[PDB]
């Protein structure tokens, strides 16, 4: 069963790079019992994955994807893991273990940028994977989709992108109950490598007059 | 006469003849070096060559063992591979367990077990290669070498390989403590190029690999304009 989860993890191929979002919440049931639990990886150089679901098993793939890229470093001929080559790995280990009715129960969020050609794709618990433009995960694959699908670029600016990407992630935090305000952007680039957002909170809208008086009077509401 | 036929064997003398065996194939292999700086580590190998076409660049003799640490490898080379994988291996697993960068010293005392341990069983062939062990950690700087016997040791300086005299004589006059990263390029280079016999061999190839805090404590070639430099040096200094 799923024990301490996490929620969304959405995904924007921007110009010259990627950007990945995820908030720094890990619920326990109805409870959030962690709020700063980072959810965001870079993998080797060319990298960048963020994972949904079961948060011990997203700490195993890390385990697994740094021997992967420690092993690929050693060497040091002059070749290397790009994007697409992580994911595919990651696709077969997910599948694999799902094949053992043992899964890893997260849903991964992995994109890169390698010789200038970006990659973004997704892989489920159950080993179902596409690459895309614009990804998510949980509830980012029903509240987040839609407007990005709507709002998605060829050439999105960096600005344009975090902005964009800020839309989904608040349209999330106001209706998903499993969402902490805590959150990071992740951008990766060529030539400049992974960086990810320092965590922060978004402000948020309430004050409008139906909410404050359902109905509508002096007394009732 | 018997006593030298396997390796559990064990001779009237009192010695186990095989591991000396092993021991002679090391000794008759290309020179390598490997120097405990002030601030860190320089490892340095003679990958000698036999034919004009070794595209420069081949059978590399100093393999990454981890990210903070480093090997370089005398003697048959394909015995060596393995011990630099099962090294690697190790300090893998130990990351795995205790979840922290395995300590040099550790992966040391494993990696000579593990020459050892080949050393008892009666259907394997001895290693036939001793390597120079030359990771870096919160210790700082820690040069280790290990004998195809087993027998590891840490040190300020090692040399292995046809050069071991010459190069531990050449070592000994050698401030090590005061000199530091981008003055062992040098003093290694010199010692190799004065080590080697080109009445013995011909057209050698000189590696070389460094960790310390100008490579952010981890495991890389040298930058190689600091090679040519330092190849240059050892050249006027043989001349």
């Amino acid at each position: 069963y799923p024990y301490v989860t996490g929620t969304s993890v959405i995904g924007i191929k921007y110009k010259d790079g990627i950007l990945i979002a995820a908030d720094m919440g890990g619920s326990y049931g109805s409870t959030l019992r962690y709020k700063s639990v980072e959810r965001l990886k870079g993998i080797g150089k060319h990298s960048l994955l963020g994972a949904s679901g079961e948060i011990s098993d997203f700490q195993e793939l890390l385990r697994y994807l740094d021997d992967l890229i420690l092993y690929d470093n050693m060497w040091d001929d002059g070749n290397s893991f790009g994007p697409k080559e992580v994911h595919n790995y990651l696709t077969r280990v997910m599948y694999n273990r799902r094949n053992k009715f043992n899964p890893l129960w997260n849903s991964l969020v992995l994109g890169g940028v390698k010789n200038g050609q970006k990659y973004l794709g997704t892989v489920n618990m159950i080993g179902v994977h596409y690459q895309d433009n614009h990804v998510a995960t949980g509830f980012g694959n029903h509240l987040a989709v839609p407007i990005l699908r709507d709002e998605w670029k060829e050439d999105l600016s960096f600005e344009d992108g975090v902005r964009l990407l800020e839309k989904c992630m608040r349209v999330l935090l106001y209706r998903d109950r499993s969402a902490v305000n805590k959150l990071q952007i992740a951008k990766i680039t060529e030539e400049g490598g992974v960086t990810i957002s320092p965590p922060y909170s978004l402000k948020t809208y309430w004050e409008f007059a139906a909410f404050k008086n359902p109905t509508a009077g002096a007394e009732g509401s | 006469t018997g006593y030298d036929l396997s390796v559990t064997t064990f001779s009237p003398d009192g010695r186990v003849f095989q591991i000396e065996y092993a021991a002679k194939a090391v000794d008759n292999s290309g020179t390598a070096v490997g120097i405990k700086c002030k601030d860190g580590i320089v490892l340095g190998v003679e990958k000698l060559i036999q034919s004009k076409m070794m595209l420069p660049g081949s059978n590399r003799r100093i393999h990454s063992v981890h990210r903070h640490s480093g090997m370089a490898v005398a003697g048959l080379a394909a015995d060596g591979r393995q011990i630099v994988a099962r090294a690697k291996s190790e300090a893998t697993n130990y990351e795995s367990v205790y979840g922290e960068a395995v300590p040099v010293k550790e992966l040391a005392d494993r990696v000579a077990s593990y020459v050892h341990l080949c050393t008892l069983y009666w259907w394997l062939r001895p290693f036939g290669c001793g390597v120079i062990l030359g990771g870096y950690d919160r210790d700082g700087p820690q040069l280790y070498m290990v004998e195809p016997s087993g027998i590891s040791y840490r040190y300020f300086g090692a040399a292995i390989g046809k050069g071991k005299q010459a190069a531990k004589t050449e070592i000994e006059k050698l401030k090590l403590s005061e000199m530091t990263c981008r003055e062992g390029i040098i003093e290694v280079a010199k010692i190799i190029y004065k080590v080697h016999d080109e009445a013995k061999d011909k057209a050698f190839e000189l590696e070389m690999s460094w960790i310390c805090d100008e490579s952010k404590r981890e495991h890389q070639k040298v930058p190689d304009n600091l090679l040519q430099e330092a190849k240059a040096a050892a050249t006027a200094a043989l001349e």
